[PDB]
């Protein structure tokens, strides 16, 4: 594409610079270019891809929520008519958000997931697939919402099955996947009991395996465990 | 909003 | 342009929404569209234009500073060669920054300043002209740096002459202009004594006029006076 | 950096 003439290594180098400068749209474009070179991504490179898109879509989501709240208020009794502008602008932001999600899902489908054989890479990519279908689900209102939800669920479930068979219960990828799938259950699938059960079981099984870890691994795992606990506290 | 990573 | 088919009032409405959603690139594009309708801007509308571009260029400047610092470190003794990428990416960011400054200066020249007759509007626009030439000066390194600096100086000076004749010493526009021109002197023109003198004289003349103000006007003026004091404390 | 508005 636009990055077709730049070396893969230069793309990675500039993604790292963009991260330092908090230029996440540029970071995402550089990492998209790197993926489109066709080679598999290292662990570090996967992390750069995920950070860039997480920050781009995270800003979009926050803006969409602001605009949706204004639009909801505009449709309450006693609200004065202000015309089509709030809906139009929410729609603009939504369409941009959907386009970013479609871009990431496209990279995963062409061809990151099919070439990912090791458990750690495959689980990482399937978690991303679940996440970006989840973001699509957050804004979905039509005859495809059910199918979008099912696409998220299916990706997360495949990732969960792999992680349980192939990774220890303290593995950060495994833990982060569970955290996010539990949020899926609570916020998207209208399954708060499933969300709570998953968070609890994940936390407890990780706790029992902490004794096997180095100091630095212990720090990583306990940080994510605290996020599970924070959600449990919010929900109970 | 709940925590995700 | 791209906004040619949207009503002026709808552009203003969406700029306000974009502000609430912290979508400052969208806000800037909406206000550019509004200016290009050809009508003069109200006080509120001028403020929307300035906020949008300030936030866009402010992010660019922060990213440019990060990248410039990395580039400077790359050219120290004992630094390993890493290739052209740091310079190329700093150049990309710089070119984008210059393009935003050129866009704003273009709006001021076509035709906001020439149609601005009231002191408050003319001073506001000339302050912006000084500011965006100042941002150009921050990144200028070639045979035009002197001319860019002189363009900033000239705009600020015209604004200062008007403000002194036509506005009270507590007027927020007058105060903010002085604050920024004093920074110009310190950071751009290598004139720290001029910067300090201007900040001090501005502060003292405002203090002597506070007695004339309402509670709400007093609050506005004293807030900006505190910024003058903060700079004086930094510089002395 | 110094304050500007
Ligand atoms: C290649 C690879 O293993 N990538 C990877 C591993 C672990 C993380 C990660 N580690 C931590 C530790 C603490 C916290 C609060 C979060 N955290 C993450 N975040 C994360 C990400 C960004 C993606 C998927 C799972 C996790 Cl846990 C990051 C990347
Ligand atoms: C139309 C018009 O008068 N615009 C206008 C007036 C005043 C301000 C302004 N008021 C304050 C009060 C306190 C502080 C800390 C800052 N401040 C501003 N900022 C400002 C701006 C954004 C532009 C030019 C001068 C000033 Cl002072 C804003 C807009
Ligand atoms: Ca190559
Ligand atoms: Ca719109
Ligand atoms: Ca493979
Ligand atoms: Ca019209
Ligand atoms: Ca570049
Ligand atoms: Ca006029």
């Amino acid at each position: 594409g636009a990055m077709g003439s730049m070396e893969r290594a230069s793309l990675i180098q500039k993604a790292k610079l963009a991260e330092q400068a908090e230029r996440y749209e540029d970071m995402a474009a550089f990492m998209k270019g790197a993926v489109e070179k066709g080679e598999e991504l290292s662990c570090e490179e996967r992390n750069l891809l995920s950070v860039a898109y997480k920050n781009v879509v995270g800003g979009q989501r926050a803006a969409w929520r602001v605009l949706s709240s204004i639009e909801q208020k505009s449709n309450e009794e006693g609200s004065e008519e202000k015309g089509p502008e709030v809906r139009e602008y929410r729609e603009k932001v939504e369409t941009e958000l959907q386009g970013v999600c479609d871009t990431v899902l496209g990279l995963l489908d062409s061809h990151l997931i099919k070439e990912a054989g090791d458990a750690e890479s495959r689980v990482f990519y399937l978690k991303m697939k679940g996440d970006y279908y989840r973001y699509l689900a957050e804004v979905a209102t039509g005859d495809d919402k059910k199918r979008i939800i099912d696409s998220a669920r299916s990706a997360y479930q495949e990732a969960m099955d792999i992680s349980k068979k192939e990774m220890p219960p303290t593995n950060p990828i495994r833990l982060g996947l569970a955290l996010n799938f539990s949020v899926f259950h609570y916020e998207i699938a209208n399954s708060p009991e499933e969300a709570i059960s998953l968070a609890k079981t994940t936390f407890d099984e990780a706790m029992a395996d902490l004794h096997t870890l180095s100091e630095d691994s212990y720090k990583d795992s306990t940080l994510i465990m605290q996020l599970l606990r924070d959600n449990l506290t919010l929900w109970t | 909003f709940p925590a995700t990573v």
